[PDB]
């Protein structure tokens, strides 16, 4: 019935400042499939953020990546916001190039 | 390519095609 | 199976704001090859590979028109199943089905799937054998007794065996480029202290495909299973996976660690070791 969502940030290459790449969310394991997800530069929402098409898992659980270019730096900071009904509130997973 | 609705099954009541 | 071609159906009902939302995808393997989404503006199944685009119009207008006969199909599921449950029409609801079929390494059939979900619980299932189906409850039974009668396996089953198989072969063949290829992963490992007692040692394997892959760690070749942080498999979105697995050691004791990488790819499994 309710199936929490597990989230991952990370870049598609090896983060590099100054270098542009792509920015990813992936969320996975939830169920219901309605769900909220947001990419955050210092704390605010990125627009146009693209995402994956529903699909879903052996388990049924559902599956959606989210991402962006972006070009990181030393002191920006780059953050998944998560939302579904299983959370009490938002979840924010911080971008850390070493994961 | 995908099957066609009679090929996997129609699950509920019959509707104009 | 050597090779599969999947497709994943998803009905979502939203009571308060308009009609149900239907979603199809198919795969080749781990490459996503075609959409459809009713929400979306063309109403049409569109090409999601490079290699699909070159089929020809009455491919396109052909997955169309039966792409909205499943879309309708699903949508309407949702109101049947509300009155198999006895549900409100007020709570949102959702519709899963899944299907495919397998090939072995001579590109000939292996095996055919399908399963059917209410609400994310199993709801009916065409067993291994393609002729005789599993029901979950009191309501799954009904729809297993209307599809005996029917013959409705019969079918199915020469879709999965015949057309489906036949079809993947073609698929295989035009995108041998994308699909018939193993990129092997690329791999390292980074070191991280945690202070002056412990460092994470994180072994790393990016842009391979297909997804299938084996990361373990061990201590004097002993592995390293309750202690090991291994996350899931991810997409990095240029059609190759990525996957890690972290282990975190004494200060000094690097030495005695070692992460083997298995993958199609790689004609031996590799050992990866912390390089000062
Ligand atoms: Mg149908």
């Amino acid at each position: 019935i309710q199936r929490t969502p597990k989230i991952q940030v990370y870049s598609r290459h090896p983060a590099e400042n100054g270098k542009s790449n792509f920015l990813n969310c992936y969320v996975s394991g939830f169920h219901p499939s309605d769900i909220e997800v947001d990419l955050l530069k210092n704390g605010e929402r990125i627009e146009k953020v693209e995402h994956s098409d529903l699909s879903f898992s052996k388990d049924w659980s559902f599956y959606l990546l989210y991402y962006t270019e972006f070009t990181p730096t030393e002191k920006d900071e780059y953050a998944c916001r998560v939302n579904h009904v299983t959370l009490s509130q938002p979840k924010i997973v911080k971008w850390d190039r070493d994961m | 390519f995908l099957p066609t609705p009679e090929e996997l099954g129609l699950l509920g009541p019959p509707r104009p095609q | 199976g050597s090779h599969s071609m999947r497709y994943f159906f998803t009905s979502v009902s939203r009571p308060g704001r308009g009609e149900p939302r239907f979603i199809a995808v198919g795969y080749v393997d781990d490459t996503q090859f075609v959409r459809f989404d009713s929400d979306a503006a063309s109403q049409r199944m569109e090409p999601r590979a490079p290699w699909i685009e070159q089929e020809g119009p009455e491919y396109w207008d052909g997955e169309t028109r039966k792409v909205k006969a499943h879309s309708q199909t699903h949508r309407v599921d949702l109101g049947t199943l509300r009155g198999y449950y006895n549900q409100s029409e007020a709570g949102s609801h959702t519709v899963q089905r899944m299907y495919g079929c397998d090939v072995g390494s001579d590109w000939r059939f292996l095996r055919g799937y399908h399963q059917y979900a209410y609400d994310g619980k199993d709801y009916i299932a065409l067993k291994e054998d393609l002729r005789s189906w599993t029901a979950a409850d009191m309501a799954a039974q009904t729809t297993k007794h209307k599809w005996e009668a029917a013959h409705v396996a019969e079918q199915l089953r020469a879709y999965l065996e015949g057309t489906c198989v036949e079809w993947l072969r073609r698929y295989l063949e035009n995108g041998k480029e994308t699909l018939q290829r193993t990129d092997a992963p690329k791999t390292h490992m980074t070191h991280h202290a945690v202070s002056d007692h412990e460092a994470t040692l994180r072994c790393w394997a990016l842009s391979f495909y297909p997804a299938e892959i084996t990361l373990t760690w061990q201590r004097d070749g002993e592995d390293q299973t309750q202690d090991t942080e291994l996350v899931e498999t991810r997409p990095a979105g240029d059609g190759t996976f990525q996957k890690w697995a972290a282990v975190v050691v004494p200060s000094g004791q690097e030495q005695r660690y070692t992460c083997h990488v298995q993958h199609e790819g790689l004609p031996k499994p590799l050992t990866l070791r912390w390089e000062p």
